[PDB]
RNA sequence: AUAAGGAGAGCAUGGAAUAUUGUUGUACGACUGUUUAAUUAA
RNA sequence: CAGGCUAAUUUGCGCAAGAGUGUACAAAAUGAGUGCGCGGUUUGGCACCUCGAUGUCGGCUUGACUAAUCCUCAUGGAUGCAGAAACUAUGUAGGGUACGACUGUUCGUCGAUUAAAAAGUUACAUGAGCUGGGUUAAAUACGUCGUGAGACAGUAUGGUUUCUAUCUUCUAGAGGGAAUUAGAAUAUAAUAAGGAUUAACCUUUGUACGAAAGGAACAUGGGGUACUAUUGUUAU
């Protein structure tokens, strides 16, 4: 299938990124949502560009997510994956788990449904990369510089249907646009 | 013994007769060995005496609010240089402020008389690493003696607190409030064990007493502003003492000395 | 007289993003370079207050979007935290203000 | 400042209305905005969480004033939180309310991806 | 290494040596074996 | 059982006292009373 | 009751030997019944000794010390060390070893965090420092035993916990003083005595290793919406 069109005005890192997460990671469905027209800036940055991808399995997601963080680290962007466990962060969780089993005697192994070692959603927040001056009326110090924020949300098929963050931010968009028209009028 | 491992009479002066040039091992103690194991830490340049004037924030362009303390230099002169051949170590004596001639004694009036300096308010020594740190006597040090971004250490006498208890002095927890306690809320509790612990209070035991009014050093404090006309040197963070007290400011011992160019420009 | 008084409604625009926070001024602490102002607003159904340093660079601008009819008889208006005197949400005055600018401009 | 025995509000669509803090995770100081805690569901709302279920949560709102690096001090009218699992993945799917701005610097993109308002 | 009070040779390549003896201590008796490192033994406790 | 539940110019019709945790359920004794003056009031 | 002597016993240990287990192969690990020992924690024996006790002990406050190590640091062995984890052992006690529920208590038990939620000695270390959970009563009810008065290592409720510090030690601050020595003002060194002392996370070319699943060591950096350093972003 084709690739998600790049919204006009995106940074120069947006075109390689989409190609990377598609031609090198192997995400089934990719949809880039343009949410840079929200009156109140959301609690992620001025102008978000949520990119949604689907992973084959939790293990594939954990590798792809960590593979993307290292791909963006070679360009200067320091992304923080919300859901990607660290090397030693996993050791301690395994140590405690195995340690308790030793004492108990393997009486909780079949009862460890939720351990914190597995996740089906990872949110790679790249942050607000390109900052620039706005144009406002202040007679105030200056203009409140804004910038585009990039957020890559990689999750599994099962987890991408429960959350349904595509219709959440889509509904938020149209709502903030209608309210904008009220002030202007037309 | 009285102090340490030495049983030598305090009135005996044998230092000059045990020389390394005669084939003796360089002693591990003494002024020579004390300077050698402090060579790296010792500051290259002298310090300045400043007066704590208050606390504020340094608002920076684009959004930075940095809490800072203001220290003012009030006629800081160089009064005397302490060489190693005469005193046993390298240091510079710095003076601050002024004092009325009537209040200055004759022993000190004749001391400034031999230098051409007006009587100062206070005097303090700043240890330097080698002979390159000694400055001409009678030169004034301005806030530009430092540069913005230079970390320094500020030594000042802490606020006096009189006779403190166990809670305020040593951070003792105290005892309960209402569950049957009997006249013992802020008291220190036990002071020791019993016959198996010496039937005595052990030296170094923490007890109530006087707190404060002692020297305290805050290390690694950057220099945010340097204003010559005002005479102030704004440092980050807090500094020991009250407003109007004199403090000692010098380069940080735990940080590399300023670049060679700066140490030479200030001397130039 | 023309300055912003306690009890008025202000609007602080933030440098990084432009996110404006509107609220009714409850207090003004004059402390040299750290002078601050307290704005109360109901975001959602939650009452949220905000201290702002007027001499910081993270505040792009402050504007008076609605003045108090009569001068307040108190230096501080901490009584506006109680449901009795709570002004509630300030979105009404913000919407009515933006309209003026757009129509005029 | 959230401690043990503290009661907080759940602002996500998890089926919890009132939770009680049972442990401040990873620190000795009391939990502030953006801190991880372990709570106990005390009430519900008429795979939901049943009363008495122990879950991890994140503090999003604190009545205690919180001072930002720029000198801005924020205060909310109540203490709120969102239930999360030990992995760190929101149990709910939508937030109804305003969260503090300290979740942005503590890497809580998942909570901030549910389109919560910010103060 | 195994700290025994009775160290013995367990093959033809095991050698008895006294190491770590200097002007400050007396050292220990060691069983050093290049063929099998499981024969490494020491006599005495620090 | 006064059950509960609904209610009585400025921040406040303003001080003191009235004015005390409330509710529910158990064990024991029906109840009000009496008891070791001056460690046990049940 | 504590101290004193002893060490039968122990929930305290070590060493020597090696039946046996370890697919193989004694000593990677494991170690029957035993022998030679150290040590003074548990239950005991004795009785030099009248004294703060029958749970001899709990909590609080404040420690000091020990090292037989739970965490953090260095490290040998491991046909049973590929990596990771874990096991065994050798160095090492610097700093830590939290919080709550139920249990009269420590015994204990559980909950959820944590790098870890280890032990012991000091007259339960410490009540002329606190508590009274205790250490003892007289009241009352029940149970068991006795002809009865009563008894009980029973059960439940209730039940006055003195002291203005003389001496040593200790924490602070002072009067006088003897100092190479006639006495002072100011700034001061050698040296001495103490204080500070935690841990985690990302960062290896997801690299070395591995069939794969997995997955390190080493090293640098993470002080700046000030300076500076560094990484990006746009403009020249
Ligand atoms: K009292
Ligand atoms: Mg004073
Ligand atoms: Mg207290
Ligand atoms: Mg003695
Ligand atoms: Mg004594
Ligand atoms: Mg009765
Ligand atoms: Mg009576
Ligand atoms: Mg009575
Ligand atoms: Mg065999
Ligand atoms: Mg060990
Ligand atoms: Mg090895
Ligand atoms: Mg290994
Ligand atoms: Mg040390
Ligand atoms: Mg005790
Ligand atoms: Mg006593
Ligand atoms: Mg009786
Ligand atoms: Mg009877
Ligand atoms: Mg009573
Ligand atoms: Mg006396
Ligand atoms: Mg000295
Ligand atoms: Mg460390
Ligand atoms: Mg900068
Ligand atoms: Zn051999």
């Amino acid at each position: 299938p084709p690739l998600p069109d790049i919204p006009e005005g995106s940074p120069k890192l947006m075109e390689p990124l989409v190609k990377f997460v598609s031609d090198e990671l192997g995400m089934d469905d990719l949809k880039l949502l343009d949410l840079r027209e929200i009156d109140p800036p959301p609690a992620l940055g001025p102008e978000v560009l949520m990119l949604f991808g689907t992973a084959r399995s939790e293990r594939h997601l954990h590798v792809s997510a960590d593979r993307l963080v290292r791909w963006l680290r070679n360009r200067g962007v320091t992304a923080k994956a919300d859901g990607l466990l660290g090397r030693n962060e996993l050791k301690t969780k395994l140590r405690r788990k195995a340690r308790k089993a030793k004492l108990l005697g393997t009486t909780g192994l079949p009862s460890g449904a939720d351990d914190g070692i597995t996740t089906g959603w990872i949110c790679v927040n790249l942050g607000t990369l390109g900052w620039s001056d706005m144009e406002m009326e202040f007679k105030g110090f200056g203009v409140p510089q804004s910038g585009t924020t990039l957020v890559v949300q990689l999750m599994t098929e099962t987890r991408r249907e429960e959350l349904a963050l595509e219709k959440l931010w889509s509904g938020i968009l149209r709502r903030s646009l209608e309210r904008q028209d009220k002030i202007a009028g037309k | 013994v009285k102090y340490g491992w030495s049983t030598l009479p305090k009135r005996s002066r044998p230092t000059r007769f045990n020389q390394v040039t005669q084939g003796l091992p360089a002693p591990t103690s003494g002024p020579a060995a004390a300077l050698k194991r402090r060579e790296k830490t010792t500051p290259l340049r002298t310090g300045v005496l400043a007066v704590k004037k208050g606390m504020t924030v340094f608002m920076g362009r684009t959004g930075a609010r940095i809490p800072c303390t203001v220290l003012q230099l009030d006629r800081v002169q160089v009064v005397a240089n302490k060489t190693r051949a005469k005193n046993g170590y390298w240091a510079v004596q710095v003076g601050l402020g002024e004092r009325r001639a009537e209040n200055v004694g004759a022993p000190q009036l004749g001391y400034y008389e031999a230098k051409g300096i007006p009587p100062k308010q206070t005097l303090a020594e700043f240890k330097v690493r080698n002979q390159d740190g000694l400055l001409p006597v009678g030169v004034q040090l301005f806030p530009d003696w430092f540069h913005v971004g230079q970390v320094v250490d500020v030594r000042g006498i802490t606020r006096g607190m009189g006779f403190a208890g166990g809670m305020k002095r040593h951070g003792f927890a105290g005892q309960e409030a209402s569950h049957g306690n009997s006249l013992n809320h802020r008291t220190i509790g036990s002071v020791g064990g019993s016959q198996g612990s010496g039937s005595r209070v052990l030296p170094g035991k923490k007890m109530p007493g006087r707190m404060g009014a002692q020297q305290h050093t805050v290390q690694n404090l950057p220099i945010l502003m340097v204003d010559n006309e005002l005479g102030i040197v704004v440092v980050k963070g807090a500094v020991a003492g009250h407003k109007g007290a004199v403090v000692k400011v010098q380069d940080a011992v735990k940080k590399a000395p300023p670049p060679e160019e700066f140490v030479e420009a200030t001397k130039q | 007289r023309h300055a912003a008084r306690v009890g008025d409604v202000l609007m602080v625009t933030h440098r990084r993003g432009g996110e404006p926070f509107a609220g009714v001024c409850l207090a003004i602490r004059r402390s040299g370079i750290d002078t601050a102002i307290l704005l109360r607003n109901h975001l959602g159904k939650v009452g949220v207050e905000m201290w702002y340093k007027i001499y910081n660079k993270n505040v792009a601008g402050i504007e008076i979007i609605k003045r108090r009819a009569k001068r307040a008889r108190r230096a501080k208006l901490m009584y506006m935290r109680q449901p009795k005197h709570d002004m509630g949400s300030v979105e009404q005055y913000v919407f009515a203000w933006k309209k003026m600018r757009k129509v005029l401009s | 400042m959230i401690q043990l025995k503290t009661m907080l509000n759940c602002i996500d669509n998890s089926g919890a209305a009132l939770v009680e803090c049972a442990m401040v995770v990873g620190q000795k100081r009391h939990a502030s905005i953006g801190d991880r805690i372990v709570v106990v569901v005390q009430k519900q709302r008429g795979t939901k969480v049943k009363r008495g279920d122990i879950r991890h949560a994140v503090v999003v709102r604190t009545k205690q004033k919180v001072q930002r690096r720029d000198g801005s001090v924020v205060r909310f009218d109540d203490n709120a939180c969102v239930l999360i699992n030990k992995a760190g993945d929101p149990i709910g799917s939508r937030i109804n309310g305003v969260v503090g701005q300290e979740l942005r610097k503590k890497k809580w993109s998942k909570i901030l991806s549910m389109a919560p308002m910010q103060a | 290494m195994k700290v025994h009070s009775a160290i013995k040779k367990r093959c033809e390549h095991c050698k008895v040596v006294r190491r770590k003896a200097n002007k400050r201590q007396n050292g220990y008796l060691y069983i050093i074996c290049p063929a099998n490192p499981r024969h490494k033994q020491r006599q005495g406790y620090r």
